[PDB]
């Protein structure tokens, strides 16, 4: 089969900048190379077909180039709506093959997170479990760490971290860190603290509560 | 106008088969090749095969001969794919997509997620995320829903039945010890909450559950 290789798996670029996404074929495929965009909700959209031809509702910012073996999709001036994963596709003849996609992120001005901490609900507690949640809202860049302290001691176990997709409108990220314990474990301690370290400040943003409600 | 409507998420045991569907509308079903494409997590896209509903001629990637079976029913304008001898490697989102004319895959289905597992369906537990008693302060409040211990994917979350969409942040699901969890948060003005019903709606298609969690102030 014809192996399609994308230059990079992920790309970050500022609004207005020129962005190129590369694809390479293991054999000469002439002009039979297509580009699709997949959005986070999994929706797939043809953008460029036959190397260089724009499809339905595709902005003139998009262009395509190809040598038969090396291809690229170019965005002249990156826009907010261009976030997504871009896949190449050769369709010379069966079997059709695809590149593994290039995820395109918007590079943004740095933004400090807004941090919130959530004690377990009474509802969860009465059922025997306890989750404490730390939520870091609207920051950039994506890279961020959350340290949990229980009664002043670091806890790494039972911690689950997850990010949102980059915000389609303002390019920020949010994330939550969930610390899971039994109710009995939870009630054996008083102080619950999450510390958010981000490049926007050399000091950690600290949010805490005391189970004694004071 | 052209639409490809695929069937819903499926949970299937290893060794069994699944048959998924792709209802086509807005064009002449019998005059276009319908192709099927497989997307495994972090593993690109893979072409499976194609069918021409007009004469039911089929093409397959060699790999999928005897593994995937493509059919079409003209009276129903529906294309089908049956994948047998299911393994973990068959856990994927499967797309149906229309080829031609003089363009490639111009129209795509929304995808059918297949989960291959021996584990039974488990509905999520939902818990409210409410600011602590000693929290001070702001003109906006951040509220949430913790969605825990469900299987298989996906779960969708919305707020006030979809009426609340601004300031909504839903993190990606995480797989831990055989079960998924996620959380959704919303920031609303201090005069909307606790003043108004802020409900998170949690849907889990696999268990056919549609849950609500009312977000209410803590007990004083
Ligand atoms: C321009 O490159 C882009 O187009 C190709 C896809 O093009 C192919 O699409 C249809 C097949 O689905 C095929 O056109 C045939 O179907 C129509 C009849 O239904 C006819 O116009 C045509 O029929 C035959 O195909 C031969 C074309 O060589 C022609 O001799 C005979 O009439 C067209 O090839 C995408 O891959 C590229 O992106």
């Amino acid at each position: 089969d014809i192996q399609m290789t994308q230059t990079t798996s992920s790309l970050s670029a500022s609004l207005g900048d020129r962005v190129t996404i590369g694809c390479r074929a293991s054999q000469d495929i002439g002009s039979y190379l297509n580009w699709y965009q997949q959005k986070p909700d999994g929706a797939v959209r043809l953008l460029i077909y036959y190397t260089s031809r724009l499809h339905s509702g595709v902005p003139s910012r998009f262009s395509g180039s190809g040598s038969g073996t090396h291809f690229s999709l170019t965005i002249s001036n990156l826009e907010q709506e261009d976030i997504g994963t871009y896949f190449c596709h050769q369709d010379t003849k069966p079997p059709y093959t695809f590149g593994s996609g290039t995820k395109l992120e918007i590079k943004r001005a740095d933004a400090a997170p807004t941090v919130s901490i959530f004690p377990p609900s009474s509802e969860q507690l009465t059922s025997g479990g306890a989750s404490v949640v730390c939520f870091l809202n609207n920051f950039y860049p994506k890279d961020i760490n959350v340290k949990w302290k229980i009664d002043g001691s670091e806890r790494q176990n039972g911690v689950l971290n997850s990010w949102t997709d980059q915000d389609s409108k303002d390019s920020t990220y949010s994330m939550s860190s969930t610390l899971t314990l039994t109710k009995d474990e939870y009630e054996r301690h008083n102080s619950y603290t999450c510390e958010a370290t981000h490049k926007t400040s050399t000091s950690p943003i600290v949010k805490s509560f005391n189970r004694n409600e004071c | 106008e052209v639409q490809l409507q695929q069937s819903g998420t499926v949970l299937a045991r290893p060794g069994t088969s699944v048959k998924m569907s792709c209802k086509a509308s807005g064009y002449s079903f019998t005059n276009y090749w319908m192709h099927w494409v497989k997307q495994r997590p972090g593993q690109g896209l893979e072409w499976i095969g194609s069918i021409y509903p007009g004469n039911s001629d089929t093409n397959y990637k060699q790999k999928f001969k005897g593994k995937a079976k493509l059919t079409a029913v003209t009276s129903a304008s529906t294309a089908y794919m049956e994948v047998n001898s299911l393994t973990n490697e068959d856990s994927a989102v499967y797309y149906c997509t229309r080829f031609g004319n003089y363009v490639p895959f111009a129209y795509w289905g929304q995808g059918t997620l297949v989960t291959v597992s021996a584990a039974t369906t488990t509905a999520p537990s939902v818990y409210p995320l409410v600011p602590g008693c000693s929290d001070t302060s702001g003109s906006s409040v951040t509220l949430g829903c913790l969605v825990k211990g469900y299987f298989p994917e996906p779960v969708t979350v919305k707020w006030n039945y979809g009426a609340l969409s601004s300031g909504v942040r839903t993190v990606s699901s995480v797989l831990q010890s055989g079960f998924y969890s996620l959380s959704s948060l919303v920031t609303v003005p201090s005069s909307t909450w606790p003043s108004q019903t802020v409900i998170c709606n949690v849907a889990h298609p696999a268990s056919k559950t549609e849950l609500i969690k009312r977000i209410e102030p803590r007990i004083p």
